[PDB]
């Protein structure tokens, strides 16, 4: 099977250069283009350039044209793209993704992306704290949820007793708010199941190593 | 060689 | 170069119907020697990266089901799905590779379904988050339909408009429905000022809202 490796999420601070790496494996590395992609949060995709590691020849998007660098290092199957003097313009997550030169000139295969934030900030752990319902009666199904507060950069994620609780589960988007990040995550089990089985919010915000897990206990 | 696209 | 573009910019249909959605070019895609539009069709789920649907602007990818159908030819194209899923809740873009490359700026697809009032609930901060000094209050609004909804908050019935931070979800695939969290937060000084909090949802299933409250002393 085609995979395209990237690097996870990186914080870099402004004028300084980011270089992310894309590794091709499960197919001949000189043989198709290496084609960048760039999406900034809840927007669309928008082209930046190719390589094609036979050669090292590259084409641009106009607009990227001495803001990205492609490279390629043919003994190690992985293409790059450095982007140089970056601003808060430049956040946005980048995908590589396999073009099939020379006959549908179409991306068939896609890395998973690394996202690229662009701030002087500091990064922060988040505060975890648990929802439980108010200790007055509030029918056959219980919401709890864990609220996840004030840190940075993107992301954290948030399971329910390590993955068992699946169904039920709404995790929201951050919200930005003066430089920090808050979420929460909602669970729903039957009303019957809880207190008397535990229920668990396990976050981590990999940026800080914090891996917390907040148990829901009922009020009073 | 290496061409832009499918209509080179 | 070549300008992509794709209407209508959004389209909701419901579970079981066909949709179909336009994308056109500047200049012909069409190159005569090789005889193929250089015309693809992506799709992009939430929080994926995009995948290949449709390349030769006809041509169906590996393992994509023939309920996708790209048509179209020169500066004419065409992106059906048949038999709409939930599951097919994407954006969906053109992008031309006839010279350089360029995406259009998608077709958003949203699942129409029945209407749903919210689950409406509220939670008071938690003693971790007041001995430290902060007072978040958290009201979730599940599994509702349509997507458009209000929330207001009250504290001893008046109206608070800041400290409130609103976020919502992408349309669930399972159900098609829509979900949202407010988080009013104030100080634990603040907090303590006042003694009911109150989470009121505005939503189309209903002309009264819906309203949550607890009060600090029970
Ligand atoms: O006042 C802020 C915005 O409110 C609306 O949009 C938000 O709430 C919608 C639900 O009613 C969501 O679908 C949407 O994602 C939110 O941004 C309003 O439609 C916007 O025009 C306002 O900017």
């Amino acid at each position: 099977q085609v995979q395209l490796q990237q690097s996870g999420p990186e914080l870099v601070k402004p004028g300084t250069s980011v270089k992310m790496p894309c590794k091709a494996s499960g197919y001949i590395f000189t043989d198709y283009v290496i084609s960048w992609v760039k999406q900034r949060t809840g927007q669309g995709l928008e082209w930046i350039g190719e390589i094609f590691p036979r050669s090292g020849s590259t084409y641009y998007n106009e607009k990227f044209k001495g803001k990205a660098t492609l490279t390629a290092d043919k003994s190690s199957n992985t293409a790059y793209m450095q982007l140089s003097s970056v601003t808060s313009e430049d956040s946005a997550v980048y995908f590589c993704a396999r073009d099939y030169y020379g006959t549908s000139f179409a991306m068939d295969y896609w890395g998973q992306g690394t996202s690229v934030t662009v701030s002087s900030a500091k990064t922060t752990p988040p505060s975890v704290y648990p929802l439980a319902p108010g200790s007055a009666a509030q029918n056959s199904m219980v919401t709890l949820g864990c609220l996840v507060k004030g840190y940075f950069p993107e992301p954290v994620t948030v399971t329910w007793n390590s993955g068992s609780l699946s169904s039920g589960v709404h995790t929201f988007p951050a919200v930005l708010q003066s430089d920090l990040y808050t979420l929460s995550s909602s669970v729903t089990v039957p009303s019957s199941t809880w207190p008397s089985e535990t229920v668990t919010c396990n976050v981590a915000h990999p940026a800080s190593s914090t891996k917390v897990d907040k148990k829901i206990v009922p009020r009073d | 060689k290496h061409v832009p696209g499918g209509g080179s | 170069d070549i300008v992509m573009s794709q209407s209508p910019s959004s389209l909701a249909v419901s579970a079981g119907e066909k949709v179909t959605m336009s994308c056109k070019s500047s200049q012909s895609l069409l190159n005569s020697r090789t005889r193929k539009n250089y015309l693809a069709w992506y799709q992009q789920k939430p929080g994926q990266s995009p995948k290949l649907l449709i390349y030769w602007a006809s041509t169906r990818e590996s393992g994509v089901p023939d309920r996708f159908t790209g048509s179209g030819s020169g500066t004419d194209f065409t992106l059906t799905i048949s038999s709409v899923q939930a599951e097919d809740l994407a954006v969906y873009y053109c992008k031309q590779s006839f010279y350089l490359r360029t995406f259009g700026g998608g077709t958003k697809l949203d699942i129409k379904r029945a209407d749903a009032a919210p689950t409406v609930s509220i939670f008071p901060p938690s003693s971790e988050q007041l001995t430290s000094g902060g007072a978040s209050v958290v009201c979730f609004l599940n599994n509702f339909y349509p997507k458009d909804i209000n929330v207001r908050w009250k504290i001893d019935g008046s109206e608070r408009q800041n400290g409130v931070l609103n976020s919502w979800t992408d349309q669930d695939s399972k159900d098609s429905t829509y979900s949202m969290s407010s988080t009013l937060t104030l100080t634990k000084d603040e907090y303590e000022r006042h003694n009911s909090y109150t989470c009121e949802a505005t939503h189309k299933t209903s002309t009264s809202p819906i309203v949550k409250s607890f009060n600090r002393n029970e």
